[PDB]
């Protein structure tokens, strides 16, 4: 139950309760998804309707996001109404009703729409494939719900019991006076939460390499590569990501997106090549793999990768910061590949 | 929450914020798409694209700088982001590109590779971004044969016929000093930046003023871009709104908040305190909608936009929405006004104070260019809270009741009735 | 008349030992004279459904109860048209005549009443 | 589909008199309506014929 | 242009024109499919309607099947009407109209229904996955059409030009007098067909091993293994297939289906484990792989595998027959695996 | 939906007189129909009032 904060003379504060309940910890396929969608529904004392009508009159909104590792319950509002949103977030974690009718009428539909939107963007169909093949069952678990395996109202309740505990969450308030925040968190129902265990394992995920998957799709074609990084070897990959996604690299116009997903026990590097016809995709990637196998860096973007990694003001709790001003050379060992789209006209791991 | 601005030769404006991590510097010109002609339309968008070109962008990247630019109707802006320490190296890159390289960025190999990008860009926009494509056309017909009608990204026809001489012609007429404002947001002090600027002299085309024109005017009209192959219907509708620096800038913005925005798929959105939702949710009249009070120098647009798949009930969608707007003149309640006040503050807050200096730069430059100063967030709230039901009623009775409208739509719009039908709903029968 | 109102009055009488011993015996006699049980129906099956509250309620009713309500209603119409009653061993027993839909009806009414309250809330500065 | 369903005039007759779904249990008390239509016809017919001889 | 036959005193004859145009030779994804579906449509002298009305009055029907290698145009009819069905089949190969409206109104729909039916049977989703991973682009080509890559009316015409030639087809008549059959084939338009090349390559397909693919599915779960066989080493696998699918093997009740697909240049062995819940699938297969790794045979089913391989009277042109009475021992080297269904609860290639 | 659409009686009026989709180009020759309804009314009204005094 870590209660962080940071005041300021601004009028918009933003409470947030991070929790280690994302897909990485999901007991059944998509259960984390359902729960993120079940948040802010009915509690035992306040209805989803009253909650909204009230917060609107005060001047604030709620939102519940789903990461591969987290389930964040954020709340944006006016400064002086702090306690209200503290108890509101408190109420959700401790006593959401979970009525059988809310599942069929609000949750499932909202969830079905989420899966649908993602089922149409090929890059995400790819990113999901990368994780599934690198980390075969940890962070490789399905992010969203799709009904392949049963998930009852009870299964959603059990997972709530595990994840929503004092030893598995962390309160964080932006533009809030820490004195009052700590006072209210303890004065609320947060402290009544049966503090169980923290599922944050430090042992590095057992990743694989030289794995590939191909998925037929009607739309834009996409070829992507996935690379498992180390707990300390991630700071170099970060500059690489900003290098390939910049004016300095010549092949920045040959890739759609490139990034480094940072976790608490390692990470994953992703590179995306997306285009309408398969021919341009096969070329642009066959070129990237070849130029990266004959690696180079010299860290000219050492000040760009540091500047771009600072614009993230919501991440003022990021891991290593000065590890950048060290290594400056990149190669290309083994990685992972996925073909999505016009399969019969796309490269294989071999010819790369 | 400090708005500091001083004039020596160049009008310098800054808004410091200690904890920031980064800092952004740049210039913002008091001329945008509303200053172009039907034939050189798209020049400003082109400038933005070369200023961000691979060549120029690689130079600032080595230095650890990031580039950003935005073309609007009344203004234009070029910004360079950096760390709190290199607040000087940004000023070098700024002057280097606007004086030294104001001829190197325009080579016959760069301009041709850039022109080929904006062409695939603007084309892509017209082929797929339907909601924005429609809102752009709304301005097009609402203000036809007048400044605000020119689309910011420019037309594919005025674009493919644009030459380097046009860039220069525009630049030499608008990228002047008397029509500029150097902005600095992030963490750097007003006195920190002003010094690094008053150091390097040189006026470069001083005393010169941009050309004048004819004032923007609203015209009740419509443009229907029917396309039965699209899976939805996107329509935007509006009346003549309020210009920036208008006694009702806020009443209007509040009036739009009353109906606000909606997304039929987000559970919480369905629960909002908007009466209109009782009417549209029965038969699911639309996937989403959003009201707005767009403001510019000479005029504005007050209305809403919506997207729907219920192509056989579009008349009910439009009918219910316009019946709700009728209420603003005769039966709006105190609690509706109050719900709006709170929500307006929340959104106006999240805009004026986010964790991104580039947004702050644009907002700061844009405002200081039109009213010679920026209105503090706290000063706004005082005005917002002062609005009574009587204010809304007087405003609506002038802007909404029995007034011409502008319409624009694309997709399956066969169900959108004729002009006079929609137009008639801007009022109600009475004894 | 709402079921919330019926419950208020009914519960008040049910708790007080004064009325509870006076009324219930009359009510039990009333229910037997009604005769709906001889047609295989449970009282809740008789509630008029053509209104939003009842449609919400029947929609939330679990599958197994729904199929059963359906069989009871059809069976009732067939007996009625033949101008007979079911054989006594098929009659609904008092233990069976449970208010199975009532909890769904009351939940919907409260939800409805809240919305009515919230749509009309005044504000005092 | 059957002609009684497709024809503009016959479909009205079909929906009101032929295919109209009735509750299986209605009793003879539900027969008064038709009896009222019959009465209306008898009144109109006999009335017009007498009107021919009435002053 | 091989014209085979075989008379008999029966009243039902059956002409058939086998052609090497299946998916294995498909230039674009599913084009063979479209063509099989485009058969018996309109010719330049006879409409699909007249063709049917006529054959009905005579007493015979037509049908066009699609294999992984063939495209068979069969015709069942009464004996004495032989020439008619010869010219009918002749007309189709030489002059089908290919009208733009027949594609949109009859072909595409019929094809869309085919893909739909197969998209619901998990064993086939598996069999298709086996071929795709073993033979990465030969017999691993998509059997049916699904629109991932464009296929115009012209592409269907080009592929018809290649495949429909005298050097790529073979007439075969069951219950027909060879004398008359040869006489009519030459007297028809068959001989006018521009005899091109035979795409029947003898060089063994370059197969892969130790490959695996996993597909999420809502329905029954299925785990299957695919094994590439040799041109001569296929006769042993055949008895294995009949062994596992018989009373002699103890694990016959643990597998749904097992077979050996025989081609002209090798083959593929398939084993299928299908069930509702994932647990029973994981077990039954983990047991099969283990018991097969400790191989045994002794060929007790040597007379059963020979008897079952004789009931196929339509295949009186099968490859090796007496290769069975030889080898009698089986092991289990490297193979291929595919998980379809409840993925998060199914075995991986590793734990097998 | 609008009341004119949902009400059993008003929808008839709506579909025939209010929302009925007409071809944009019809000319004044298409105005005779309504004129015929008007004539029918004028004949019935004036006729009933005279019938009150006729033998
Ligand atoms: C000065 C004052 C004068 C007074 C003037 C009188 C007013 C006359 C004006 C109206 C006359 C025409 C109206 C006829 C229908 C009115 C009756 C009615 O609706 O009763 C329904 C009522 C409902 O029946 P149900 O529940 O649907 O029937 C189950 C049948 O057994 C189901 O069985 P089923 O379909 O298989 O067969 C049914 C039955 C059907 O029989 C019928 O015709 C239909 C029902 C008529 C019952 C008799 C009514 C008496 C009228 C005189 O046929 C029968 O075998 C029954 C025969 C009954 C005897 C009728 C008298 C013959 C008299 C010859 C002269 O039938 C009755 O039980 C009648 C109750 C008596 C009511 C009288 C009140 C009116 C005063
Ligand atoms: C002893 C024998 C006695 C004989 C008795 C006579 C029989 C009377 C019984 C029926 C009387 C009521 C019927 C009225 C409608 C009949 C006319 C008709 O359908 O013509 C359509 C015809 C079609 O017009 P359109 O193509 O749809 O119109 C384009 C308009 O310019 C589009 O323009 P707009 O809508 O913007 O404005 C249109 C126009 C609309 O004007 C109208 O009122 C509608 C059309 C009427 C034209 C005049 C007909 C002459 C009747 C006497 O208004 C005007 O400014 C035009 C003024 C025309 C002069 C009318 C005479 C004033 C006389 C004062 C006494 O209008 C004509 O061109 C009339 C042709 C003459 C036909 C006469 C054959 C009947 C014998
Ligand atoms: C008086 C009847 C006048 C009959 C109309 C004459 C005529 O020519 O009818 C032609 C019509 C064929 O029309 P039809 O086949 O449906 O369409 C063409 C191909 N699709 O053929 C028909 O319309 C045949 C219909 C014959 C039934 C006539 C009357 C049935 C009586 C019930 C009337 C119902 C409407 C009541 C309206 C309200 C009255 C107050
Ligand atoms: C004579 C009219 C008598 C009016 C009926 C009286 C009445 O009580 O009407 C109640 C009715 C409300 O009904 P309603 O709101 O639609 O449904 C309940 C909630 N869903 O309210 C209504 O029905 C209001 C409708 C008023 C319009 C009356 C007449 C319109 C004239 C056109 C008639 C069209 C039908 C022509 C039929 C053929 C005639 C030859
Ligand atoms: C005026 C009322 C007097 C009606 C006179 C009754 C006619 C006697 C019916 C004879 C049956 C003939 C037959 O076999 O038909 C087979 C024919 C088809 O038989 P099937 O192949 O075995 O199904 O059935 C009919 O169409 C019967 C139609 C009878 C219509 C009588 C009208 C009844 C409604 C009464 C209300 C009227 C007032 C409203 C105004
Ligand atoms: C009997 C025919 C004589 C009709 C007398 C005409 C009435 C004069 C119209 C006055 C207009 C009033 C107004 O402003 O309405 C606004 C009102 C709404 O206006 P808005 O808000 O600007 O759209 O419009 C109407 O409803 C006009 C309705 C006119 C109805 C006249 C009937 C015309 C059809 C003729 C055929 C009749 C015979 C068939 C049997
Ligand atoms: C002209 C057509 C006509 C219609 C239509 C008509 N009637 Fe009559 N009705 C007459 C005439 C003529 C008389 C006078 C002759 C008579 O006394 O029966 C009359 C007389 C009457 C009488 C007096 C009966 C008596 O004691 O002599 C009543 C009551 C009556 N009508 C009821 C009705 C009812 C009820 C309807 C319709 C639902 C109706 N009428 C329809 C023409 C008509
Ligand atoms: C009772 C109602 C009544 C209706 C309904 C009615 N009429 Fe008449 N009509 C009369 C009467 C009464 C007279 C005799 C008085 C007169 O001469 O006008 C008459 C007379 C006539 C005449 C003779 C006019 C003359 O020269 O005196 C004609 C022609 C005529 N009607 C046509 C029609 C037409 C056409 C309609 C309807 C479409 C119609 N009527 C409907 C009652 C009616
Ligand atoms: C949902 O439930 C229903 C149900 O819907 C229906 C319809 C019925 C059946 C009953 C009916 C349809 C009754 C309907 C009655 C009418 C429509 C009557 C209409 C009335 C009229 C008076 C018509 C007008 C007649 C004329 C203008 C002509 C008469 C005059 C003539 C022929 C003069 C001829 C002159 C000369 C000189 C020869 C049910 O039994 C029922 O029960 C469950
Ligand atoms: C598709 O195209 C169309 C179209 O569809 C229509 C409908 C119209 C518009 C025109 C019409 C709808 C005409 C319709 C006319 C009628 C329905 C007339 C019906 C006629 C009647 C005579 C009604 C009967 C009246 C009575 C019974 C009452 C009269 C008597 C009274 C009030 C006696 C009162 C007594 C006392 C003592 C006070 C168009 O112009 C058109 O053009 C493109």
């Amino acid at each position: 139950l870590t209660v962080s904060a940071r005041d300021a003379p601004t009028k918009i504060s933003t409470l947030a309760v991070k929790v280690h309940g994302g897909s990485r910890y999901a007991t059944k396929d998509g259960v984390a998804h359902l729960l993120n969608r079940f948040n802010f529904q009915n509690t035992n004392t306040r209805s989803a309707l009253k909650l909204v009508r009230e917060s609107e009159l005060l001047g604030g909104t709620f939102k519940s996001t789903l990461d591969r590792e987290y389930i964040t319950l954020k709340a944006t509002f006016l400064k002086d109404d702090l306690p209200y949103y503290v108890n509101a977030l408190a109420d959700v974690l401790y006593k959401t009703a979970f009525k059988p009718h809310e599942l069929t009428e609000s949750v499932l539909p909202a969830a079905r729409y989420d899966y649908a939107v993602a089922e149409q963007c090929p890059v995400k169909s790819a990113e999901d494939q990368l994780y599934a093949i690198t980390f075969r069952k940890g962070l490789g678990n399905p992010l969203l719900y799709d009904g392949v395996e049963r998930v009852s109202l009870q299964d959603i309740k059990d997972f709530a019991d595990k994840v929503y505990t004092k030893e598995n969450l962390e309160v964080s308030g932006e533009n809030v006076v820490e004195a009052d925040l700590k006072r209210f968190v303890d004065e609320s129902l947060l402290s009544t939460l049966p503090a169980g265990k923290s599922l944050v394992s430090k042992s590095e995920p057992k990743f694989f390499l030289g794995e590939e998957n191909r998925v037929r799709f009607i739309g834009d074609s996409v070829a992507a590569i996935g690379i498992p990084v180390n707990k300390a070897s991630l700071a170099q990959y970060e500059v690489l990501a900003n290098y390939l996604t910049s004016a300095l690299s010549e092949l920045s116009g040959l890739i759609s997106s490139a990034k480094l997903d940072k976790f608490t026990d390692g990470g994953l590097f992703t590179l995306f090549v997306r285009d309408q016809d398969s021919a341009v995709v096969s070329s642009n990637i066959k070129k990237i793999v070849a130029d990266l196998k004959k690696g180079k860096d010299l860290s000219p973007a050492i000040n760009y990768t540091k500047l771009k990694n600072a614009v993230q003001n919501e991440s003022v709790s990021s891991p290593i910061e000065l590890n950048f001003d060290a290594v400056k050379d990149f190669k290309l060992g083994k990685f992972n590949y996925v073909a999505v789209g016009d399969v019969s006209n796309l490269p294989y791991l071999d010819e790369l | 929450a400090e708005v500091t601005q001083l004039s020596n030769g160049i009008v310098v404006a800054t808004e410091h914020n200690p904890s920031a991590h980064t800092a952004s510097v740049g210039v913002v010109f008091g001329s945008g798409a509303a200053n172009e002609n039907p034939y050189n339309n798209g020049v400003s968008n082109l400038w933005k694209n070369i200023f961000l070109s691979k060549e120029n962008s690689a130079v600032a990247a080595k230095e650890g700088l990031a580039l950003s630019s935005n073309i609007s109707r009344d203004f234009q802006s070029y910004i360079v982001s950096s760390l709190p320490g290199s607040t000087d190296k940004s000023l070098d890159f700024l002057n280097q590109s606007f004086i030294q390289q104001k001829a190197n960025l325009l080579s016959s190999s760069n301009f041709e590779a850039t022109k080929k990008s904006v062409l695939k860009q603007v084309q892509d926009f017209e082929d797929n971004d339907h909601p924005n494509r429609v809102l752009e056309h709304l301005h097009s017909t609402a203000f036809q044969n007048t400044p605000l009608s020119l689309p910011t990204r420019g037309t594919l026809e005025s674009l493919e016929n644009l030459v380097v001489a046009d860039l220069e012609s525009f630049a030499n007429n608008h990228f002047l000093n008397s029509n500029a404002v150097v902005v600095g947001t992030g963490n750097i002090k007003h006195e920190d930046l002003v010094n690094s600027i008053e150091s390097k002299n040189l006026s470069l085309q001083t005393g010169t003023k941009p050309v004048l024109k004819k004032k923007a005017a609203f015209l009740g009209s419509e443009v229907r871009l029917r396309d039965d192959t699209l899976p939805k219907a996107w329509i935007s509708l509006a009346v003549e709104g309020e210009p920036v620096n208008s006694p009702n800038y806020f009443v209007a913005k509040l009036a739009a908040q009353i109906f606000g925005s909606y997304n039929a798929f987000e559970p919480a959105s369905r629960l909002q305190g908007i009466k209109l939702l009782d009417n549209i949710q029965e038969y699911q009249l639309c996937d989403n909608f959003n009201h707005f009070s767009l403001s510019y120098k000479d005029s504005g647009l007050w209305g809403f936009s919506t997207a729907t798949r219920n192509v056989t009930m579009i008349d009910d969608l439009i009918h219910f929405t316009l019946k709700q707007w009728n209420r603003l003149t005769i039966s709006v309640t105190d609690t509706e006004v109050e719900r709006a006040k709170s929500l307006l503050k929340l959104q106006l807050g999240q805009l004026y104070e986010s964790g991104n200096p580039v947004n702050d730069a644009n907002l700061l430059g844009a405002e200081v260019l039109i009213k010679g100063s920026k209105l503090s967030l706290g000063e706004a709230f005082k005005k917002i809270d002062a609005i009574t039901v009587k204010d809304v009623k007087a405003w609506a009775g002038k802007r909404l009741w029995d007034q011409d409208i502008a319409i624009a739509g694309t997709g399956q719009i066969e169900g959108l009735l004729d002009y006079m039908r929609i137009r008639s709903d801007m009022s109600m029968m009475r004894w | 008349q709402s079921f919330t109102s019926i419950a208020r009055i009914g519960d008040y009488i049910l708790k007080s030992p004064v009325l509870s011993k006076l009324c219930v015996p009359v009510a039990n006699q009333f229910i037997n004279l009604a005769g709906y049980k001889k047609l295989g129906l449970k009282f809740d099956d008789l509630i008029a459904e053509e209104n939003p509250i009842m449609q919400t309620a029947l929609r939330r009713l679990p599958e197994d109860e729904s199929y059963a309500r359906a069989y009871r209603i059809i069976r009732a119409h067939q007996t009625e048209l033949t101008h007979h009653l079911l054989p006594r061993n098929e009659w609904i027993k008092a233990q069976e005549d449970v208010p199975y839909l009532l909890p769904y009806i009351l939940e919907a009414e409260a939800a409805a009443k809240e919305k009515d309250e919230l749509d009309n809330i005044e504000v005092s500065k | 589909m059957a002609f009684r369903k497709s024809n503009v005039y016959l479909s009205l007759v079909n929906s009101y008199i032929i295919d109209s779904p009735q509750p299986s249990s209605i009793n003879y008390w539900w027969n008064m309506g038709s009896l009222l239509g019959l009465c209306l016809v008898i009144q109109i017919v006999t009335g017009i014929f007498m009107a021919m001889h009435y002053s």
